[PDB]
């Protein structure tokens, strides 16, 4: 298949190819053609990180592959993995020279954990690439900032503040279907995650555990749940009380 | 073909990065100008004629064909897209002989037809 | 040059290798698709206007050029031989003023000259 | 812009080195031919027109626009600015639509005036 | 020099170039424009091991280079090289990233052994190169599968089974003008190799050794030697018992 | 900003680019375009490794940048470098592949020596080049001989013996504002190195010292001293005895 061209025409966005257009089009520099990063974000997609990570999977004997784009959308949602085996070597291969974390992410959710990681490499079930800065990859790269989405090729006619928040998980079982997610408060303070939960409740729930002073204090690692009762939540750009009764298990009603 | 954007939904508005330009004294020496995270210019595109949401979908149905021209390289690293459409564009209108008035032939001869329109009247309008 | 095949001996059929398409359901996702053994497709050609044993002599003759263009280039990997062709290509037929008629200028004025040798049946065709 | 040197000094004489050609008998063959440090030929030109004076500070002003470029660029090493000069060269003179006389298309129909204004003598000529 | 374009015109392949082309001649798409590997195999070299390698030598001073290719042919015989010292270190360096064995091999001849290496890189003394996967260099790497071969650039005019046998040698003196060789029934039976010899020969033998029950039956070395009486043997496309005498010598009558 | 691109007009040089040609302006070959590396030293800059090394310094946040050029300039003074922290760190990275020293230096000033290295790469604080082998560098590379310049791009209109020199030396405070270098005779015999001394002088006192015998004849350290008495020195294209007074310091007078 021939790689599609996007063309204005009538209007309208036309996908078509060099061979396709008619005198009247005119290419005057190569500046006219650009290539654009697109995030899956802006086609609804779950974003959070129970179902951003069912997309993901290892695989064996296909060579990672990279091109590279010129411009991009902004993110709400990257993320940046640290997985391992659970004998401790590491899953996804460092990052290559020149390959840089996407430079535009309102909320990084930064995993780490252990999983199986049965095949070399890990690639996007349904097709879709990382998005690093300004190079797209068909895989993961260890500790490295991505925004999932798609590149587009374009026909131009001729003619604030950046904010940023990491939000911490470990993980369990990466990459299977018995996954399991904790948000981290702090080292010893976790809640049990729940694909409802978005960032702003998330950063919500850890500013409350902070200053309601329910954090973990003892040597031992504090496990909060979020029972069902409560709301937490539609797209992102169109819009208490605990107690412990347990490893230490409590409840937040 | 025109693009029919079939995703669950869409974000109509485009707040996008990119890098620029002009620069402001020494900013250009690397050693003096921005770090990486410092390069990026920002701006907002609005969905006026659908461009945002077509533009969604194109990403969306290259992706096949993308993948498929990676899979059959062997660069590493592909930075020659667009390079090559731009050759493939002059190759489709130059690559043969043009032959004038023909649909695949882009010259005009609109004004040389009037050249020499203006040219009847050289010598039978004058031939006394 | 017409090409000579010099070789003690020549294979006159070529069963050849290469990459590839329309794929068939999810097969263009890498995570889904082949490994890098399975995405060849095989054919074979004969020798038919002598084209396989003047390839391989043309392959032979090809090689001094090819390698003093390794000796002096940088790039560890060369990718843009064939690219380069196509651009030295259209430099070569529009890299300047092509004035039409002349040797080095690819523009057919043929049925261009017939539609004004037909206007010469314009003006003193009906000049009555 | 004609190029105005304005360096505090300018050696008028450029002994330059540069990689080469037709090869002496199997030195083309890695195996047999020279090191990394034999492949260079040298030459000397002097500041006739005043050009080596001139390249001196054509060089130095394009560092800014140069490393802005790099700056933009992904690429680790960049070898296609020369390429990428050639395809533009052709989309200027030939990215659109050549209007003959305009004086943005560069086709000459200077002899074919002349070989139909020598076909103004062919029907009233001998209009017997 | 410039790099020659195959073209096809009155029936025949003429060598020409861009710049050498009629009006006539239309390139519409960089489709048009191919890159193929020919094997040296199909000019009717010697692809037996013993002649092949003494095409092959080290040198040090010039700097490898790769160049790819699109579409290659199959071959009958592909070499894969293990050499080192005699001191035990690497004679050839591991592959880069990206370079992969030649993909279509009847026979991988591999070899394994020692020899002095004088010289950084090994490169084809007659100039040709070694043709990988889509990628010709102008050096071995080590362990990686390759014919030897030639790329030829075109322009085109506009318009079953695969199976791979691995034979394993092993060497000393490797790259001198004392090399010897050793085919590998097993890790302790071993046969004189000889210039004569067959793939296909190779593989008889090989079995009639294994069915006749000839292999070591013992800690030590078995080397079988198959004196010149017997024949073995024309291009590879246009078509008895055994008494030890003693490592540990032999004899195949 | 776009880059520009040398043309001849009018028997004089233009600076000019593609977009800005008109019709009589032919380019018929990719042969036509050419980058060329030109010397900081044809520019008139002081070239003593004092004023060379203040030109540069480390920075972090800047990934390093390639461009190739194709052809140069023979240097009177080329420069390389082993810089380790006082800790016994690389301040500089190894040579990537492929990039080999400048092709054509009459001096090559060889500094080793230390100093903080506050930054993960070196740049020209100029915005100049490093000019490698056929590759200009934003950046140093450690032990790899380089000059400094810049690189054009010119539209051409289509139509002795090579001696090397190592000068080495010794410094302290790398890249700061109190440096100080010395000139290395032989492995305990230095003199303290002026801004003043051409590379003709040093190979000069070199060559005095030898043959009058003052070289150091201990364990120990010898360094010898140069009083402002005596002249040493104009652009490099257009044109005694000693006594000791104590590491062991000494005057030459
Ligand atoms: C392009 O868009 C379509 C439609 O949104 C995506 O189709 C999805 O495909 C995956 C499998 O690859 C399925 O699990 C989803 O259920 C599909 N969604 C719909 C609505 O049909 C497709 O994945 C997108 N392509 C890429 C590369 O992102
Ligand atoms: C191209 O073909 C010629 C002819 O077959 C090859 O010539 C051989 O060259 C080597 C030395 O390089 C000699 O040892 C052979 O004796 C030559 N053979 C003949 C028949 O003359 C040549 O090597 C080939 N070139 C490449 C690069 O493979
Ligand atoms: C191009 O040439 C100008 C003029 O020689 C250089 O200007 C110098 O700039 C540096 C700072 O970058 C100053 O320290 C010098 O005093 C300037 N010299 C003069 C005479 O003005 C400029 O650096 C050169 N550009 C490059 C990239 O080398
Ligand atoms: C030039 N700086 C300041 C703005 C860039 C905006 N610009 C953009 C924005 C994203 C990607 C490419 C491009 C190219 C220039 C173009 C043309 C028409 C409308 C928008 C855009
Ligand atoms: C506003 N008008 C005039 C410019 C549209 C440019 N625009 C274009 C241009 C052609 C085809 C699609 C698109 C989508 C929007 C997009 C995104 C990034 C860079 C350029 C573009
Ligand atoms: C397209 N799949 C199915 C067949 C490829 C065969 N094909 C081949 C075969 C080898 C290399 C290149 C090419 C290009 C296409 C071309 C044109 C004319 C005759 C043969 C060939
Ligand atoms: C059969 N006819 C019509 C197609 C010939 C295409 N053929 C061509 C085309 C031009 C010049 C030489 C050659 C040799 C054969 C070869 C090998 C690989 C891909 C293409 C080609
Ligand atoms: C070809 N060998 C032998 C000489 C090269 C000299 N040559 C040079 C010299 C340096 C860089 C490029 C070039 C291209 C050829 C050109 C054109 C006009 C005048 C000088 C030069
Ligand atoms: C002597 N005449 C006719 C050739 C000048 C070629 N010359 C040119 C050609 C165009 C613009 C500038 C320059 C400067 C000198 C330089 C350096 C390296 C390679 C080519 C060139
Ligand atoms: C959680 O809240 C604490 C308390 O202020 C804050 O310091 C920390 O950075 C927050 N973490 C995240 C991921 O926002
Ligand atoms: C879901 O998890 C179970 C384990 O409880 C596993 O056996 C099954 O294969 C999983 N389903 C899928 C579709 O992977
Ligand atoms: C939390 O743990 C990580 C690694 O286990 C460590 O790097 C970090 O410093 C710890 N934070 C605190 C506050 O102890
Ligand atoms: C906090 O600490 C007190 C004693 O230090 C303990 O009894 C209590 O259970 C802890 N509560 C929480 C919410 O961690
Ligand atoms: C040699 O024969 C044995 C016996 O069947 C077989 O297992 C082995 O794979 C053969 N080796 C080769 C290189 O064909
Ligand atoms: C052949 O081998 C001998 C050792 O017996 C060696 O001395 C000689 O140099 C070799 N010949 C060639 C041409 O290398
Ligand atoms: C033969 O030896 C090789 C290496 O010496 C080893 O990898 C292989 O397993 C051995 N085979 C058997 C059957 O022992
Ligand atoms: C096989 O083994 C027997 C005893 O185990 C030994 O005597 C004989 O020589 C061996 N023969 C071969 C062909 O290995
Ligand atoms: C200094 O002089 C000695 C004495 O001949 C010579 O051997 C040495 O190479 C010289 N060093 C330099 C850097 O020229
Ligand atoms: C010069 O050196 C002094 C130390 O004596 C230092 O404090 C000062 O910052 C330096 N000047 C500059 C401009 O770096
Ligand atoms: C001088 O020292 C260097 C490293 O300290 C060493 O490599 C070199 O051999 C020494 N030279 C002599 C003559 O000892
Ligand atoms: C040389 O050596 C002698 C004794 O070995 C010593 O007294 C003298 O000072 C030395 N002179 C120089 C110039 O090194």
């Amino acid at each position: 298949r021939s790689i599609p061209l996007g063309v204005i025409h009538n209007s309208a966005l036309q996908v078509s190819d060099v061979d396709k257009l008619v005198c009247r089009d005119k290419l005057s520099s190569t500046n006219q053609l650009r290539s654009v990063g697109l995030n899956l974000e802006g086609n609804g997609v779950a974003t959070d990180v129970p179902s951003a990570t069912k997309r993901w999977g290892f695989r064996s004997g296909v060579p990672p592959k990279v091109v590279n784009y010129e411009a991009g959308e902004w993110a709400e949602n990257c993320y940046n993995l640290e997985i391992k085996k659970p004998d401790g070597s590491e899953c996804l291969p460092a990052a290559p020279d020149g390959i840089r974390g996407f430079p535009r992410c309102r909320y990084v959710h930064k995993v780490s954990g252990t999983g199986p990681c049965a095949g070399d490499f890990a690639f996007h079930k349904e097709g879709a690439f990382f998005l690093y800065d300004r190079l797209a990859s068909t895989v993961i790269y260890r500790g490295t900032t991505f925004a999932e989405g798609v590149v587009a090729f374009l026909i131009l006619p001729q003619a604030s503040g950046y904010y940023s928040t990491t939000i911490r998980y470990q993980a369990t079982g990466f990459g299977t279907n018995e996954t399991e997610y904790l948000f981290e408060v702090d080292n010893l303070t976790y809640v049990q995650l729940e694909s409802r939960f978005t960032p702003q409740f998330l950063l919500q729930l850890n500013e409350t555990i902070y200053t309601s002073g329910k954090r973990s204090n003892t040597t031992g690692k504090l496990i909060w749940k979020v029972n069902p009762e409560i709301d937490t939540t539609w797209a992102f750009w169109e819009t208490l009380s605990f107690t412990v009764v347990s490893x230490x298990x409590x409840x937040x009603x | 073909e025109a693009i029919v954007n079939a995703q669950p939904k869409c974000n109509p508005n485009l707040h996008y990065w990119t890098t620029q330009g002009a620069a402001i004294g020494l900013a250009w020496i690397p050693y003096f100008g921005p770090a990486a995270e410092g390069i990026y210019i920002e701006g907002l595109m609005h969905n006026q004629d659908g461009l945002i949401c077509g533009l969604r979908q194109l990403a969306n149905e290259t992706t096949q064909a993308l993948q498929l021209f990676l899979r059959a390289t062997t660069e590493l690293r592909t930075f020659s897209i667009l390079n090559r459409k731009a050759i493939d564009f002059l190759l489709q209108r130059w690559g043969g002989t043009c032959h004038i008035l023909g649909p695949d032939c882009c010259i005009e001869p609109a004004d040389w037809t009037k050249n020499i329109t203006d040219k009847i009247d050289q010598i039978i309008h004058d031939f006394v």
